[PDB]
Order: structure tokens, then sequence, then C-alpha cells
């Protein structure tokens, strides 16, 4: 229609590799395209923009290729960083109402860490006896793995989430699972999510 | 004096 | 719709060979604003020619008064070609000193 | 006797640009006073009249910020106009207002003015009560809808019935010298040869202000129309007007056709014939 | 520079709902956007110096006003779930194509009824002697549970001072009943430190949630404790 679309909805690439965020549009008035990027709990910031005339625009490890004819553009992110996990936004403007942006659905991307020296392990944090639930961690473990949700509904578990140690130059993955039943325990905790078999469980 | 308008079409 | 200029071709005062006077065309009730007006001397086209600005009538149609010093004589033949998108062609009027 | 301030907006888009070119002139008893010009090398208000001369800088810069306001107002409206009627902004679109008002004899306002058109057309206009709306197109109700919600027409009443009101008092006061006259017309009528034993008597009407005027032509005190050939009120240049009236009259009985002509200003219809030399 | 508070806002239907931007950086257009997950940006609304346009599909739904250069509100007649969404507001120095500065914007929910507003219950969980051992660092877990809406902020303090350091907190909370509407929330939040850092007693360690609900002026008729804009906490020293 007379919109603008972006692909994909989402993005995963690993630490290093080259990103590629595609936006398409139809209406061949639009001469200004913008990119605007936002991280949780902030709005959408100015990245990088090219004109209709020009064909590539770079800044830094930001790239935008512009094809007029095609009626297509796409940003590259040449080497990819944990600090670039944002969602991005591409804008297009046309002389018409050049005050106004039409923005894109959107893409989300997710830059997995390098992990150098993986140690996958589950350990169990003791309670502050406040609280009647059993705290579970499962960390160190390679971007790789993906977190699952517990078959069991008084079981709570939460996705995979990073960390940075910059003191020590150290990333880690982590997962958290709680329950207050007494049958629940660590080793049988993240049983639904595929696990490395190397993963440590202390005795 | 001319005049300012308020709200567009 | 678009309307088509009304075009006069005249004098400021009644034309007397010999003695100066002003060329006047006025050409008014016409939309868009966007119209071509030149004064012609026997088919060749005026240098020293003057408008008065842009202004539109009650009825939203614009209007505006092409002026020029001339000295009228017998020989002499004067016209105003004007252009406008209702048109196909330009209109050139002849100026006639008895209207 | 009565007297009226208007100002006469015209925005014209322009394909490829982003803004239009924006028009606004002032007038005073169908006179201009001000003018403002975006396709000016230095676009600011400046005065069409002598009389204008005596505002001071402080005034000018005041209603330039007003124009230059205004020149956003109309580029935003245009494009909010062409998602209405579904038009191309490669095409060339007009915008026009006329907003004023008309004070009585006895210098109170008679009436608050507020048209505005769109390509020629009417599209919105505040009525007499300067309360109400009038919306042609389905298009004008849009903005009609638009201008209820914001209180547009109480912004409009305020200018209207005060700062227009008020800033034509002082303009009156500053030149009434020049701008209450009326001047008379100066008729004569004029022996042309026509086909066969028929001539044509031309009855011209030149040096009058304002426009506003009419002639006749009659025999045995009956008025001739649908034969009586006219042409329409035109300017001379120097500020005042002209027109005339033709009729095909046999020669011989042309002293029986006798003109008339009927403007203000003039303590009775002047009543005049053919003068042979 | 733009600035947008509460980041999070609480209404009822029908009650009217008013947000307001500043910028004080003396720019002439200030916009106003709707932003619904997994959707482009809608344009509402903007104001060039003290000229207000609205857009022609949603004028019946917003209104604006400026009193000064610096502050632009939005205005919500009658609330409903339709305008349950974040309110992004953006400025520029111009009426084209120079940058659009955002502000932080504001998550608004509106609901039938404030009946079911709970706030947060934080616990900290002390880092696992077994992780001590098999690897030179300690992680402490923080959880808030039971509280509705889905706005929270969580922080970590350590010995006083904010720290965002081997700090991992979920971005969006996880619902406790998902299989039932009107249900409860919760978020864990990770603190990595060295194993000497948590065995020296001398260490605080704190977890602030901040959590956004009901007003000073909002309405309360329940015997249950009011759920208004408070702080939960939760603290550890530390075990040698």
């Amino acid at each position: 229609q007379q919109q603008v679309r972006q692909s994909p909805q989402s993005l995963t690439v690993w630490e290093g590799e080259t990103a590629i965020l595609n936006c398409s549009y139809e209406d061949s008035t639009f001469n200004y395209f913008p990119w605007y990027q936002q991280f949780p709990g902030e709005g959408p910031a100015l990245l990088i923009s090219i004109r209709s005339v020009s064909d590539k625009k770079e800044d830094g490890r930001f790239t935008i290729f512009f094809n007029k004819r095609e009626k297509k553009l796409s940003l590259h992110i040449t080497d990819s960083q944990p600090g670039d996990s944002a969602t991005y936004f591409c804008a297009a403007s046309e002389t018409s109402g050049s005050w106004q942006l039409i923005f894109g659905s959107g893409t989300t991307v997710s830059v997995s860490p390098n992990i150098q020296n993986p140690d996958p392990a589950v350990y169990q944090l003791r309670d502050s006896k406040s609280s009647d639930k059993s705290v579970c961690l499962f960390t160190d473990f390679d971007s790789q793995t993906n977190v699952s949700q517990s078959k069991d509904s008084d079981v709570y578990i939460t996705d995979k989430c990073v960390l940075d140690m910059r003191s020590m130059d150290f990333k880690s993955n982590s997962a958290v699972a709680w329950s207050n039943k007494s049958d629940f325990a660590c080793a049988n905790a993240f049983n639904n999510s595929i696990i490395p078999e190397d993963t440590f469980f202390p005795s | 004096a001319s005049n300012e308008n308020m709200e567009t079409m | 719709i678009q309307r088509t200029p009304k075009i006069q071709v005249y004098s400021r005062h009644p034309a007397e060979n010999g003695k100066s006077n002003f060329l006047n065309c006025y050409v008014s009730g016409f939309h868009p604003s966007d119209i071509e007006v030149d004064l012609l001397k026997n088919g060749e086209r005026i240098e020293k020619v003057e408008h008065s600005d842009l202004s539109f009538s009650k009825d939203w149609s614009f209007y505006l008064l092409y002026y020029t010093e001339f000295t009228p004589t017998e020989k002499d033949e004067y016209a105003c070609r004007v252009n406008h998108v209702t048109l196909s062609q330009p209109k050139i009027v002849k100026w006639d000193r008895d209207m | 006797g009565p007297h009226s301030m208007r100002y006469f907006e015209t925005a014209v888009s322009r394909p490829g640009l982003e803004e239009p070119r924006y028009i606004s002139v002032g007038y005073v008893d169908n006179k201009e006073f001000v003018r403002f010009d975006s396709d000016a090398e230095n676009p600011r208000y400046e005065p069409r009249a002598p009389w204008m001369e005596q505002e001071g800088p402080e005034y000018w810069e005041r209603e330039t910020q007003k124009a230059k306001g205004q020149e956003q107002w109309f580029r935003v409206s245009l494009r909010n106009l062409l998602g209405y009627y579904n038009q191309s902004a490669g095409g060339s679109h007009t915008l026009q207002q006329m907003s004023g008002c008309d004070l009585g004899s006895d210098w109170r306002l008679l009436r608050g003015y507020l048209q505005f058109a769109y390509e020629g057309r009417d599209y919105i206009a505040l009525n007499e009560d300067l309360k109400t709306w009038t919306a042609a197109d389905m298009a004008a109700q849009i903005t009609r809808r638009k201008w209820e919600q914001s209180g547009a027409a109480e912004h409009y009443k305020a200018y209207l019935e005060g700062e227009c009101v008020e800033w034509l008092h002082r303009y009156l006061k500053n030149g009434n010298a020049t701008l209450l006259r009326t001047d008379s017309p100066k008729a004569h009528v004029t022996h042309h040869p026509r086909s066969k034993g028929e001539v044509t008597l031309r009855c011209w009407a030149l040096g009058f202000y304002p426009a506003d005027i009419t002639l006749t032509w009659q025999l045995n005190g009956e008025e001739l129309t649908q034969d009586m050939e006219l042409v329409e009120t035109r300017p001379a240049g120097d500020g005042t007007f002209q027109k005339w009236a033709s009729v095909v009259v046999p020669l011989g009985k042309e002293q029986n056709y006798t003109c008339r002509v009927y403007h203000e200003g003039l303590p009775e219809p002047l009543t005049l014939r053919w003068e042979p030399p | 520079t733009v600035k947008q508070n509460p980041r999070y806002k609480l209404a009822r239907v029908g009650k009217p709902v008013n947000l307001i931007c500043s910028q004080t950086m003396n720019h002439d257009t200030m916009y106003w956007y709707q932003k619904k997950p997994n959707q482009a940006p809608k344009l509402l609304l903007f104001y060039y110096d003290k000229i207000l346009n609205r857009e022609a599909d949603t004028f019946e739904k917003f209104q604006s006003s400026r009193p000064n250069n610096s502050f632009c509100s939005l205005y919500i007649g009658s609330a409903g779930l339709e305008y349950s969404a974040m309110y992004l507001c953006a400025s520029s120095r111009d009426l084209g194509r120079d940058t659009q500065y955002f502000g932080p914007g504001t998550r608004l929910t509106v609901l039938e009824d404030l009946k079911n507003v709970f706030p947060p219950e934080v616990a900290v969980f002390e880092p696992s002697e077994a992780e001590i051992s098999h690897t030179q660092k300690a992680t402490l877990v923080c959880l808030a549970t039971g509280f509705y809406p889905d706005h929270v902020e969580l922080s970590w303090w350590v010995n006083g001072k904010e720290v965002h350091s081997g700090v991992c907190t979920d971005p969006q909370p996880l619902k406790e009943q998902p299989a039932l509407n009107d249900s409860r929330y919760a978020l864990s939040s990770r603190l990595r430190v060295s194993a000497t850092f948590w065995q020296n007693p001398r260490n605080h360690f704190r977890c602030q949630v901040q959590f956004y609900g009901l007003s000073e002026n909002d309405e309360w008729t329940q015997d249950r404790a009011k759920p208004v804009t408070q702080i939960v906490s939760a603290e550890a020293w530390g075990r040698a």
C-alpha cells in the first residue's frame, strides 16, 4: 500500500557478524530516509539518514545502501556489539510534507554475545526466610541455548538475559526459575528447556 | 492589523 | 472549475496622435493566478512593460493591469498577448482607439 | 459614511517546493494600504499608501511575524486539502482567505467577515453570528468538525469584533483627508460611422471613483437593453476607472436618444446626448 | 533534552487524561505520537509555534494545547480501552526535514476498574555456595512478585550508590496466571559480583522497585491498603 514496510520483524545476530536490516517503500515522492534507534525505557534517536540522490552513506559501522529504481534500502551493522541490541525504525519523508515522518513497523535486533569460556551450570540460591519460594539459577551458558517455559503453572521461569562485567571484560547469560511447591527442585527445574548435556549440577 | 489563524484545515 | 481571463486593450486617456498616453491591458476574472501577459507593437514585444501586483475580486477570481508609456500614431498597431491554462494558444486582442 | 477593512490572503502551492507562495493584501475602504509577498527579495509587510508610512518599525516587524506564521498555516492546510479531495502535490492548488469587518455610518460594527476558498470555489465561511460555520462540500465538514471542537470561531470573533474594529478606527484618523473621496464621472458622447444609413453613438464615462457605476441609453423615456453594447468597468491606472455604452442608431434621429450615468458622489444622475461640432 | 513525566499513567474509563511534554530548547514544532506493541509510531497531532494541526483520522479522539513554547500537552476527553498505548512526544527546531528529538514516552493503560491494582513483593536471594566454589563470581537474584499493572522500574543499589555494572533485568514482566486475563505480574533481576565482594560484610546490597499505580487524588473504597505510587525494597549484606 502507500506505507513503509520493514523486514524482518525480529533479528538475532552473533557478536561481530554483519546484521542486515531491510526497508521497502512504494511512493516515489519519498526522498529523505532517516533511521531511528530506541533502547528500553528510552525514545527513538536519529542514528543515520540518506537522501534519494545518494546510493550509499557510511557512518562508522553503520551503513545505508539505497536503491531508487527498486524502491528498497538496507541498514548494515558490520561489527555487531551487544550494545546495538535495540529497536530500529526506518522513516520516509516527501517534499510535500517534509515535517512528517512515515515510520515502518520496526526491527528488534538482538546481538548475541560471544562467550570465550562457557561453563553451563544450574545453582540453588538460599532463601532469605521472608519468602516460601526457592530460587534456581541457570547461568554462564552459551547464547545458542534457548530457555523454555515450565509444564507446571505453579513453577515460574524467566527468559534468557545478558549482564556485562566491564572490569573483568566478561559477559554471561542467566535464567531464573522459582516455585513455592515442596516437590520443586533445581535438578528438575529446567527439564522442559533444552539445556546442554555438560551442565554442572552440584552434589 | 492582520489576524493569525488558529487550527489548520 | 478554472475560469478564462477577460481581456481589454485600451488607453488611459482618449488617444491623440503625437500626445503621450498609457497603453493598458486589463485581465480579470481568471483562476488559477498563473498568467502570461505581453504588450505588442506591430507584432513585436515591448520591453518597458509595467504591471500591477496580484489581487483577487470578491468572487475569488484574480485580476491585474499591464501598462506601458506610449505615444499613439496612425501607422503603428498595438495589441495585448495573454496566455492561461483555460486557453489552447496565447490570445492576441488588438487595440481600438474608438473602443 | 460607511467604512470597511479587509485582508485578502492567497496561497498557491508550488510542486517540488516545501513552502507555497503566500500573498496577503490589506484593504481600507476597498483600497490597498499594506501588502506581503513571499516571492519578494526581503519578504516583509510594506505600505501601499503614503499615509501608512506613519507607522513605526515596531508595527511592521509585528505584522511580518503574523504573515510568517500564516505562511506555514496555509502550507499545512494545503496538504490537508490534498488528502480530503484525493489530489497530487505535483499539481498547483490555490487557497484563498477573505477576513475583516465593515463599519456603519456611526463608526460601529455592522458585520464580521471570514471566508475561505479552495480552487476558486467556496470552502468554509463563518456566519453573520460569528459562532456557527457554513461548509459546502463533505471535505469542508471535516474542517468544521475540527474548528468547532477547538473553538476557532471564538478566536475569530474576538478579532473581528475587537482588534479589527479598534485598528480600523485609528487607520481612518491617520488618513481621512485622502480616504473619503468620490470622483464624479466626466461623460461625453462620441460619433462613429457604421454600415449603411446607421451610426454608433458611444457614451463614455471617465475619471470616476469608486468603480460602482451604471450607464443607460433610452429612446422616448424607455430604457434600451439586449441591443445596447456595453463594456466592463476598467481601471485607468492613476487610481480612477473607465466605462462606455454604445448603441447602433439611424442618422438623423440620433438627437432623440439620450444617455444617463448613475454614480455615487453625484447630486443627481447626469443626463447628456451627442453634440454636433 | 525532551522531558516526559510520569513514565507510566493509570486511568479509569470515561475519566479525562492529560499528558504534559517539556522541551526547554526553543523549538518551533512539537509532535505527539501513539505507539502500540509491534506497530509503527502513528502521528496524532503537532504544534508549530501556536498553530495546531490534527490528523483527519484521529482529531475526534485527541486534543492539544500550547501555552508557551516549552510546554505542550495532549488531552483525552473520555478514556477507553482503545487508548491503551505508549505516547511519544517529539520536538524539532523547524517544520521540515531537521531531526525530531523524542522524549522517554508515557505508557498509558486504561481499565474498567482500579480494584485489581496491587503493590509488588520485593525479596532478595543470597548467592549460591556452589557458585562461589565453581566460579570466581557470585550472583544476587532480586524477585518482585504479585504486582498490577505492568508499570515497574527496577534498580540495583550497592553501598548507597546506583550500579548498572553486572545488572541483568527482564525487558518485560512475566504473568503469574497467564491462562486468565487481569493477572498479576512478576519480574526478576540479577547482580553478578566477585566472590571476595560478597564474602566481605562491609559491602551493602539493595534492590529497589519503583511501582507506578494510584495517585494522591485517586479514588479508593476497598478495605485493603491503597496501592499508591510507592517504593518496595529488600536488603542483604553478606556471609563470610
